[PDB]
């Protein structure tokens, strides 16, 4: 039962603030520190910090300078702020429990949020055009699917008939373009008769733009 | 015995027959005891002079 | 401060195999150390804690080994059985002071060679509208990932315009699916007669070519 | 007594000693001019409500 | 508090996990620790009876 969720900024400018919220459900924030940790690629894990419901905090000391936490015990909710960013502070943040108060050698990462993903450039937001991709008639047992293009940042979300579909989908990982700008496909393998039954549609959500698509593939 | 830091649900304990370290066999009897250093001389005063 | 070395960096095992991951303390932490697992696109989960004992949750074939003793530097994680499932990136991380992880090991799983079926998508009219006419051409469910794909154009060999992406090892069957796109504009789609992919494949007998001649559905 | 330090609903359970040396592993004694390790492992594992 | 010259007769032991031969509690189990929240440091249990 116990778990949290997470979301703020997807996309800073350089300098700005971030700022994003965490909050718990099916229990208080009593009895446990609280922490955020963050991933990049280049650097793996990073510990930030750490807060508890009396809304004391200690931080990670090249974090200090910049880092702030705050706590909500009436929402049951916690939230960080991280002054001045940088390129570098690009990638994916979690929030996550940590110690429990009676048990001063504890700080190891029970339960962890979705996280969300923070890209720091000057460069403006863009929602997705969507292609869909016809079969060709390996033939006979062929494969459909859509082509997302020409976004930023990062995520886009793709599913087919409105998640009901599921297995034999492959969806690839992002493709940075000639316009420095995002694009993938999501695709799945087809008997020839599906397509004489099935409407196939992808859903896909752009969430920093928040442009939602439902677009239907075309038998040619 | 040494209890073991889950970060996990508070409802439970599990403790563990620790190991431990040599002294620990004879500090369970040196519990009892302390050592003081005697401290004889000391001043007060009163209503007295010597006599010269 | 404290800082941990894991090794090896990269590694791989058959199904029913046993693995073994390695991290070590820069300097001693008593036992206060803790392993993850990631899968790729989701949050990390814990394995195994005190460098120990197991989180509720783990199924018992994951384990963890040290000396024991107040002084250690050295921890071991082991995998007692492999399986399918358990392709992911492991992460060591130490709490004796402020909390810092290990650089991580990837655990990829070998299998019997696979050739991929190859398909193409033909551009919906909706693409080619876009000025930016482009083709589609993929390989799935294959191994090993050391496939490769090249594009002819009027069967004439092209090079930048088109690119690539692979998915995460399958958990299902240890396969990959690999994509090119063919990125072209309007106008060279117009040009030509003809696009092909051609693709390169260990588990192939010969290079597979899929096309699509334009005036085709 | 544990309880009175933990709290009474506190669910308190035994277990065994986790891994390592022999040495440190087990009760490791003296009997008679002999050095003995034994597996405590049959002592501590009950659980308490 | 009383004062005295030695110590009563401390035998030196050699054990881990548990203490032998050591000297039992008054009136029921006595447990002891230096700072119980803090998991890095072992419980000292001193038995009543004996178990032998
Ligand atoms: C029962 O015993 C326990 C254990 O001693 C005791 O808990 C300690 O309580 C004190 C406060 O009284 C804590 O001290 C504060 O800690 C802040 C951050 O400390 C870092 O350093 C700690 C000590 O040194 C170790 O780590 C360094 C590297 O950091 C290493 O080189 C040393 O060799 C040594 O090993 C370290 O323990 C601590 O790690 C703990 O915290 C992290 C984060 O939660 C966690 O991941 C660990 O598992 C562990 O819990 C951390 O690395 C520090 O900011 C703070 O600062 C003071 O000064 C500023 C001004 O400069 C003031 O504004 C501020 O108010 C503070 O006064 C202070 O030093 C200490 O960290 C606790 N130790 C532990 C292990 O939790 C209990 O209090 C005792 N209980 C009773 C009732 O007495
Ligand atoms: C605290 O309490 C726990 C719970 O009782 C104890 O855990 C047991 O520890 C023992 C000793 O390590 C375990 O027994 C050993 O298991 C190994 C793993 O077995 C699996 O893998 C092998 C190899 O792939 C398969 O053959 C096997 O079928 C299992 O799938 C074995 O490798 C060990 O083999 C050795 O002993 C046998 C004895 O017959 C010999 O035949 C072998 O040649 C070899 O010498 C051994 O069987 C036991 O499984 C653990 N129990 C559980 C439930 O996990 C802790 O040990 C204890 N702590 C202390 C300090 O005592
Ligand atoms: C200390 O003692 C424990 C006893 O619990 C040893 O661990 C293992 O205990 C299990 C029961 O918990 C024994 O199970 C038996 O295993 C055989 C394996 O072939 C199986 O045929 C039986 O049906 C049953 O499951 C197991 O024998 C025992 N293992 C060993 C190696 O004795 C523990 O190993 C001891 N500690 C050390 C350091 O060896
Ligand atoms: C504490 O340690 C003891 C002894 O190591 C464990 O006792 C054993 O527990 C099992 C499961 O409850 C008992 O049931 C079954 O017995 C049959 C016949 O022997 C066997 O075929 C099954 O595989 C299973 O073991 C078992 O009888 C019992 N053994 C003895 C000697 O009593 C106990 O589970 C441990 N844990 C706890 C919480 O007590
Ligand atoms: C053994 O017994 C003694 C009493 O005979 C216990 O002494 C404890 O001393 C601490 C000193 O920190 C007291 O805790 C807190 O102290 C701060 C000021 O330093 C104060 O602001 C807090 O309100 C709190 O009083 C504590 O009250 C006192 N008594 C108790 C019941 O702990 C000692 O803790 C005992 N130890 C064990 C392992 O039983
Ligand atoms: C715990 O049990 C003891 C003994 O009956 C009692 O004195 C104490 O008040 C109880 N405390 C709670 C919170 O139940």
């Amino acid at each position: 039962q116990v778990q949290l969720q997470q979301w703020g900024a997807g996309l800073l400018k350089p300098s700005e603030t971030l700022s994003l919220t965490c909050a718990l459900y099916g229990r208080s924030l009593n009895g446990n520190y609280w922490s955020w940790i963050r991933q990049s690629p280049g650097k793996g894990l990073e510990w930030i910090g750490e807060i508890n419901h009396s809304g004391s905090t200690y931080f990670n000391p090249s974090f200090k300078s910049r880092v702030a936490m705050s706590v909500d015990t009436s929402k049951s909710q916690f939230s960080l702020k991280l002054n001045s960013v940088t390129a570098a502070d690009t990638g994916i943040y979690f929030c996550a429990r940590g110690k429990r108060y009676s048990a001063s050698y504890s700080n190891y990462f029970g339960v962890w949020g979705q996280g969300t993903q923070v890209t720091v450039s000057s460069a403006s937001t863009k929602g997705p055009s969507v292609f869909p991709l016809a079969p060709s008639s390996s033939g006979g047992t062929a494969a459909l699917g859509c082509l997302v293009k020409d976004y930023f940042p990062e995520p886009v979300t793709v599913s087919w008939n409105s998640g009901a579909l599921t297995s034999g989908v492959h969806t690839f990982p992002a493709v940075l373009q000639s316009s420095g700008l995002y694009s993938l496909s999501s695709v799945v393998t087809v008997p020839s008769s599906s397509l004489g039954t099935q409407t196939y549609i992808c859903n896909v959500n752009h969430k920093p733009s928040n442009t939602k698509v439902d677009k239907k593939v075309e038998p040619k | 015995l040494t209890r073991d830091g889950g970060s996990t649900n508070s409802t439970t304990e599990t403790f563990r027959p620790g190991g431990g370290d040599m002294r620990d066999n004879w500090r369970s009897e040196l519990y009892k005891y302390k050592v003081v250093k005697i401290e004889p001389l000391g001043v007060a005063p009163t209503r007295c002079k010597r006599r010269v | 401060d404290i800082q941990m070395t894991q090794s090896p960096s990269t590694l791989s095992a058959s199904v029913g195999d046993r693995v073994d991951i390695t991290c070590r303390a820069s300097q001693s932490i008593s036992r206060w150390l803790a392993w993850y697992q990631q899968k790729p696109g989701k949050a990390p989960k814990v394995l195994i804690y005190e460098a120990s004992l197991l989180a509720n949750g783990v199924p018992s074939r994951f384990s963890g080994h040290f000396n024991g003793r107040e002084s250690a530097t050295d921890f071991t994680l082991t995998i007692s059985s492999l399986q399918p499932d358990d392709v992911a990136t492991y992460y060591c991380q130490h709490y004796m002071a402020d909390p810092r992880f290990g650089q991580g090991t990837k655990l990829e799983i070998k299998r019997t060679v696979a050739a991929p079926s190859v398909f193409i998508f033909p551009p919906s009219d909706e693409q080619l509208k876009s000025g930016t006419a482009s083709v589609v051409c993929l390989l799935n469910n294959f191994y090993p990932r050391e496939a490769k794909v090249q594009w002819k154009v009027d069967n004439a060999l092209q090079s930048g315009n088109s690119q690539e992406s692979v998915t995460e090892q399958d958990s299902k069957d240890s396969t990959y699916s690999l994509s090119s796109t063919l990125t072209l504009s309007k106008a060279d789609y117009e040009k030509h007669k003809v696009y092909a992919c051609e693709v390169t494949h260990q588990g192939l007998s010969s290079p597979v070519t899929k096309s699509f001649n334009r005036g085709e559905c | 007594q544990l309880r009175k330090h933990f709290g009474n609903n506190t669910i308190i359970r035994f277990a065994n000693s986790s891994g390592g040396d022999l040495e440190v592993t087990t009760h490791s004694f003296n009997c008679g001019g002999e050095f003995f390790y034994c597996n405590t492992s049959g002592l501590f594992n009950s659980t308490w409500i | 508090v009383s004062t005295v010259q030695c110590t009563h007769g401390i035998k030196p032991v050699v054990s881990t996990q548990l203490l032998l031969n050591g000297s039992l509690a008054e009136e029921e189990v006595m447990i002891r620790s230096e700072n119980i929240t803090n998991n890095a440091k072992n419980i000292l249990v001193q038995f009543n009876t004996p178990v032998q």
